[PDB]
Parts: structure tokens; C-alpha cells; sequence
């Protein structure tokens, strides 16, 4: 199959800015190329077909060019409604393919997270498992490191992370990290630490508690 | 006027067959002008083309699906369909139907609303609700909603009357085949003993609806 | 022999007929020119109960071998599965495009089982665009230079969703060793444009 490559995978911009998206094909596709826009919980909407030709009703700030193996979608000036995913798509040869997508993201003021830690409850402990939760709240940009520490031992392979999408009103992210252990292993150790690194902070922040204290 | 809509079961067991129908309004499905197609998208992931069928009978499928797919037409209802056999977790995806205008713009124009199909062997289980207690300006508290199948749960705060500074995380699949999620909220410290907090968890495939008061320990 | 001009589909006596079919096919015996269009559709091979049309025997498509010229458009949306090319049209020399599919296209080939087009006598397409679409086993179409068949400014060809050039190459499905850079209609010597 012909492979389509879109990079950067993420662009970070503010309203009014000029946008330049790139798409590359591993073999030539002439001008048989389309671009799509997609928002969460919605089907993709055609923007441009034949490289080149803008579809009916599509706003004029959207435009595209290129041939063969090298393509470009250009948004001359962003509107709040333009933040979303953009996919490239070849129809020149079977099988039909898409690229990985580039996501257009709201550039925002830099914001260090508020970090919080929660012990497992007694009610859970009766059942035989122990979750320890760590929260990173209202931060920007997206890049973050979370490290768990139990009596100073660095934890590996027993945590799972979850991240919200950009807040519809303040554009921040937040993130939760859950660490799971059996009741037996949790009662053997004293000090439970969640260590967070983020560019908003000059040094890493650590929250901790002492089991049963 | 032209309209497409997917329908069929949201759940299929590993090794069985996946089935969906697309219904079409605003023009007969029997026409030289259109390829009728299917495309899929796993959550958090890219678009993948499945194939198409034409009014002449002939068809075209992506070799990535290893001969596992068939499509068919049913003019009796102005409908076309998909079968995918021998499914695994790799087949979980939002499934779309779409039209191609062969003589017009020449790529996908009208799309369906999309429909989620999950492939899994889990049995349906209601969730437990564990409190995430606050302690040490602004505080934080929450609810750990653990061990349920299938998706989704919906959680609200104080009967939908808190609403602000609330964050509900997307769920994660765990080793055991069950889902886990947590909902959180940020509040002023001062009024920690002069204000009461309850989370409202609902899971309708299960018959369970739970309310949990969360207090400082 | 020799000159015999016949009406095409959707004019004169065929003015209400949707495709060439078992009933009307005989009336094309020994035509060299079509005055209008040829439509070749699924209902031809299927048959149709409402117009009392029997299914068409594919061997009888060979009655079109005498045809050298079509003043309108050619549109093929169904073809017998075990034909590797459009053998019937091997003597077609001219498509004019005085009349066009959806006002745009004078040649149109849609989702057949063919591995090559086979139009070795085609030297002119006077007006109208060309569309070759969804033929998943078709090679050879990118080898010819279409601009050399065109007669009006603004003609182009859409060759879309057909077999990939790479897979053709790996199975040796390219133009014969002795063709010129002009390309071919199939794998054989008698299929090259210039020698
Ligand atoms: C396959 O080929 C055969 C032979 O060409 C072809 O048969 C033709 O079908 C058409 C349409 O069914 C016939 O034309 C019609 O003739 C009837 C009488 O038979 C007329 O009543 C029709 O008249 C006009 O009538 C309406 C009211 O006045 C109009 O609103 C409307 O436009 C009608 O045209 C009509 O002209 C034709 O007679 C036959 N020919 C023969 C020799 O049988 C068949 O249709 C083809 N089938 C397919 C699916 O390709
Ligand atoms: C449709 O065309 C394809 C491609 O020509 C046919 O597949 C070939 O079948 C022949 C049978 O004689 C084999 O010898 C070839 O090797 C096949 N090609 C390959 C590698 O795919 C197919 O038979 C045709 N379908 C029908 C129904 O006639
Ligand atoms: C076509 O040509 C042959 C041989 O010249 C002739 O016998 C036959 O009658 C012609 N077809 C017609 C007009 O029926
Ligand atoms: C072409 O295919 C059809 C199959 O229905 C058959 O009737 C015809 O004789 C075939 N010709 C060949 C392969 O000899």
C-alpha cells in the first residue's frame, strides 16, 4: 500500500495565526489527494479534493497545493472553530489510505500543575487490593513526567495514566495516575510518593503520605 | 436529503463475526454513480479503509483484513452491509459508512454518524465506588469507579449541582478485562466541614446506580 | 463492407433503451460507425423482466468488432468476469465526444475484472474527459500518453483506485521489451503504440 506521513503530528497555535500542514506519500499519487477535518464524536468533513479544489461551502482561508509525493494544507488565518484533527487521504491506487493526522492545538499561557495524592480507603482494603491515586490538575502544555516511589524504590509496570482533552473553557489539561498493589504488598511499606516534573516548575514537586498516619 | 446511518450490535465476542447495516435515504442505492464504502477508526487512532461494493456486484477489500471481510447490497430496503469474521481486540473501532461520487468530486462525501463495536469476552459487571478523601486555599476530592463492564458510566456531582472545577477522566482497560475510571473536583478548604459532597454513578447495562458521600478522614 | 452508420443508445429507435442488450444487439451486425453513445450495463447480463429482455450471451459482444467510430461517448459499467481486456473494441479508432456522460466524460471504464484495457487501435479522442475507475486488476493505463490522443484544450484523465504500479512491476506486468516509450495496451508486441 502507499504510506502517507503527516509531520508535525501536533501544531500549537493561537487564533489569527497562519497554519501550514504537510503530507508525504511513499509512492506518487498525481493530484489524487484529499484533506479532511475531524472533531470529537463527529465524522470527517471533506475540505479539499484533487490537491487543490476547495469543496462547496468550505471557507476561503482553507487552501491546498502540491503534486506527486509532496502536499500542503494552508490555513491563512485560524478561527476558534478550526481547532481539530486534519487527515490527508490518497485515492490514486488501491488500497485507499490515510495519514496519521495532525492535531491543531490551542496555544495558551504556561501553567504548572497543582499536585494531589490520595491513600486507598479502608473499604477497598477489605476486598484485597489497594489503589493510590495521583492528580495533576489544570496545567499547560501537555508534556509531563510522573514517577511513583515506595520507601524510595522506583515503581515500574504497575501504574496506568489517564489524560483529559483540552478544557473547553480554559484550555488546560489534567492527568491522573493510578498505582495498584495487593493488600499484602501495600502493608509492608511506609512512604508513598508521587513525583512530578513539568516545565512550569524550577524543580520537581513531590507529594507523599505515610500509611495509617 | 442524502443520508447514511449505521446500525447493529455494539458488542462481539473474540473469534465470532461482526455485522453492521447502513441505511440510505435521498436516492436509490442501485446506481452507476456511487461506490458504497466502509472505514473504521480505533479510539485514539487513525482512519483505516475497509472496502466498497458497486451496483454491478463487484467488490474491493483491503488486504490488511486477510480475506475476513464481505459486503453485500439489499435493494429491498435500500441498504448495504458488512460481515467481518474471526475478530479480536484489534477490531474494536468506531465503524463508518460513506458514499463516493465516482463522477463528481471523486472521494468520500456523505458519511454516517459512526458506531462503536467492542470485541471482548467479558461478562457484564456493575462497578464499585471508592472515595478519594481530601486532606493536608483549594482542596481536591473524588470517586474511584472501578471494575465494570461494559462502558460507559456517567458520573455527576451533588445531583448535577456542583458542575464547576469537575474533571471526569476517560476510562482505562485493565489486565483483567474490566474498566476503571475516576472523577475529581477542586474546592475551597475553609468550608470542608460546612459543606457536604456526594458523587452519582450510573451504569445502565448493569442495573446499578450508586451514591457515595466523600468526607475528610 | 463497407460504410454503414447506425444509431446509438438513447437516440432514434433506441431512445428509450438503457443498455445494449440481447434484444437490440443483432441490429448492430456490420456497423462501422455509431451515431451516438454506447452504454454497457449490469442489466444487460442480468436481463430485465419489466421490458421482457432476456439475459445477454457475452460471446455476442463480438458483434462490435466491426465498429470503428463512435460520435458520442463510450460507457462500460459491467463486463464478463473472465475477459482479461475489452476484446470487442479492439478495432475502435475514434471517440469524438460530441455528447458526454454527465456532460463531462467521453470514455468511462468502471469496476471491471480486466487486467488490461486492450484498445490497440485507439488513435483519437476528440473531446471529453477519460475516467478509469476502481478496476482492481488493471495494469498498463499509466504507460500511454493520453495528451497525444486529445483534440480539444482542457481534456484530462482520471485514473483512480486501480491496481498499484509497484505490484504490476513485481509480477512483470509492464510494456513489452520492444515497445517505444509511447507505452502499450497490454503485455504483447501487437499492443505497443509505436514500434
Ligand atoms: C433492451 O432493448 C430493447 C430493444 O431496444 C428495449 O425495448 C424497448 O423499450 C422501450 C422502453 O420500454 C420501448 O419504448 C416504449 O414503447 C412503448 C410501447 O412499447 C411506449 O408506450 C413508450 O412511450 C412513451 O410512453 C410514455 C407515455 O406516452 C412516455 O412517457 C415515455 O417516454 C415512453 O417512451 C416507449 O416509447 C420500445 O418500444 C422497446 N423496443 C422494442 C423493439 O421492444 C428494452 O427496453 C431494452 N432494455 C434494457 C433494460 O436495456
Ligand atoms: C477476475 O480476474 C482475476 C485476475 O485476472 C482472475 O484471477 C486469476 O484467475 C486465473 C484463473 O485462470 C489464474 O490463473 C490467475 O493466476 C489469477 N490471477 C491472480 C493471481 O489473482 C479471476 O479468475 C477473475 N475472476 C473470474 C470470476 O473470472
Ligand atoms: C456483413 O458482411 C458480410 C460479408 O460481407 C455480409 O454477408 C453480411 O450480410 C453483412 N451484414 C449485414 C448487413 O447483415
Ligand atoms: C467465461 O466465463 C463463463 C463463466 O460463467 C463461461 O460461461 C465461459 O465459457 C468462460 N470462458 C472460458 C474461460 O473459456
Amino acid at each position: 500500500e502507499i504510506v502517507m506521513t503527516q509531520s508535525p503530528a501536533t501544531l500549537s497555535l493561537s487564533p489569527g495565526e497562519r497554519a501550514t500542514l504537510s503530507c508525504r506519500a511513499s509512492q506518487s499519487v498525481s493530484s489524487y489527494l484529499a484533506w479532511y477535518q475531524q472533531k470529537p464524536g463527529q465524522a470527517p468533513r471533506l475540505l479539499i479534493y484533487d490537491a487543490s479544489n476547495r469543496a462547496t461551502g468550505i471557507p476561503a482561508r482553507f487552501s491546498g497545493s502540491g503534486s506527486g509525493t509532496d502536499f500542503t494544507l494552508t490555513i491563512s488565518s485560524l478561527e476558534p472553530e478550526d481547532f481539530a484533527v486534519y487527515y490527508c487521504h490518497q485515492y490514486g491506487s488501491t488500497p485507499l489510505t490515510f495519514g496519521g493526522g495532525t492535531k491543531a492545538e490551542i496555544k495558551r499561557t504556561v501553567a504548572a500543575p497543582s499536585v494531589f495524592i490520595f491513600p486507598p480507603s479502608d473499604e477497598q482494603l477489605k476486598s484485597g487490593t489497594a489503589s493510590v491515586v495521583c492528580l495533576l490538575n489544570n496545567f499547560y502544555p501537555r508534556e509531563a513526567k510522573v514517577q511513583w516511589k515506595v520507601d524510595n524504590a522506583l515503581q515500574s509496570g504497575n501504574s496506568q495514566e489517564s489524560v483529559t482533552e483540552q478544557d473547553s473553557k480554559d484550555s488546560t489539561y489534567s492527568l491522573s495516575s493510578t498505582l495498584t498493589l495487593s493488600k499484602a504488598d501495600y502493608e509492608k511499606h511506609k512512604v508513598y510518593a508521587c513525583e512530578v516534573t513539568h516545565q512550569g516548575l524550577s524543580s520537581p514537586v513531590t507529594k507523599s503520605f505515610n500509611r495509617g498516619a | 436529503q442524502v443520508q447514511l446511518q449505521e446500525s447493529g450490535p455494539g458488542l462481539v465476542k473474540p473469534s465470532q463475526t461482526l455485522s453492521l447495516t447502513c441505511t440510505v435515504s435521498g436516492g436509490s442505492i442501485s446506481s452507476g454513480d456511487y461506490y458504497w464504502s466502509w472505514i473504521r477508526q480505533p479510539p485514539g487512532k487513525g482512519l483505516e479503509w475497509i472496502g466498497y461494493i458497486y451496483y454491478s456486484g463487484s467488490t474491493d477489500y483491503n488486504p490488511s483484513l486477510k480475506s475476513r471481510v464481505t459486503m453485500s447490497v439489499d435493494t429491498s430496503k435500500n441498504q448495504f452491509s458488512l460481515k467481518v469474521n474471526s475478530v479480536t481486540a484489534a477490531d474494536t473501532a468506531v465503524y463508518y459508512c460513506a458514499r463516493v461520487s465516482i463522477f463528481g468530486v471523486g472521494t468520500f462525501d456523505y458519511w454516517g454518524q459512526g458506531t462503536l463495536v467492542t470485541v471482548s469476552s467479558a461478562s457484564t459487571k456493575g462497578p464499585s465506588v471508592f472515595p478519594l478523601a481530601p486532606s493536608s486555599g483549594t482542596a481536591a476530592l473524588g470517586c474511584l469507579v472501578k471494575d465494570y463492564f461494559p462502558e460507559p458510566v456517567t458520573v455527576s456531582w451533588n445531583s448535577g449541582a456542583l458542575t464547576s472545577g469537575v474533571h471526569t477522566f476517560p476510562a482505562v482497560l485493565q489486565s483483567s478485562g474490566l474498566y476503571s475510571l475516576s472523577s475529581v473536583v477542586t474546592v475551597p478548604s475553609s468550608s470542608l466541614g460546612t459543606q457536604t459532597y456526594i458523587c452519582n454513578v450510573n451504569h445502565k447495562p448493569s442495573n446499578t446506580k450508586v451514591d457515595k458521600k466523600v468526607e475528610p478522614k | 463492407e463497407e460504410k454503414k452508420v447506425c444509431n446509438g443508445i438513447g437516440i432514434g429507435e433506441f431512445k428509450d433503451s438503457l443498455s445494449i442488450n440481447a434484444t437490440n444487439i443483432k441490429h448492430f451486425k456490420n456497423c462501422t460507425s455509431i451515431s451516438g453513445d454506447l452504454h454497457i450495463l449490469p442489466v444487460a447480463f442480468r436481463g430485465d423482466s419489466f421490458t421482457h429482455t432476456p439475459p445477454l450471451d457475452p460471446q455476442e459482444l463480438d458483434i462490435l468488432k466491426t465498429v470503428k467510430e463512435i460520435t458520442g461517448f463510450l460507457l462500460i459499467q459491467a463486463w464478463p468476469e473472465n475477459r482479461t481486456d475489452l476484446h470487442a473494441f479492439e478495432n475502435l479508432e475514434i471517440i469524438r465526444g460530441r455528447t458526454k456522460q454527465h456532460g463531462q466524460f467521453s470514455l468511462a471504464v468502471v469496476s471491471l475484472n480486466i487486467t488490461s484495457l486492450g484498445l490497440r487501435s485507439l488513435k483519437e479522442i476528440s473531446d471529453g474527459d477519460v475516467i478509469i475507475s476502481g478496476n482492481k486488476n488493471l495494469c498498463y493505463a499509466n504507460t500511454i500518453n493520453w495528451k497525444k490522443l486529445f483534440g480539444t484544450s482542457g481534456q484530462k484523465t482520471k485514473i483512480i483506485s486501480n491496481r498499484g504500479e509497484n505490484s504490476c512491476k513485481a509480477t512483470g506486468q509492464v510494456c513489452h521489451a520492444l515497445c517505444s516509450p509511447e507505452g502499450c495496451w497490454g503485455p504483447e508486441p501487437r499492443d505497443c503504440v509505436s514500434c
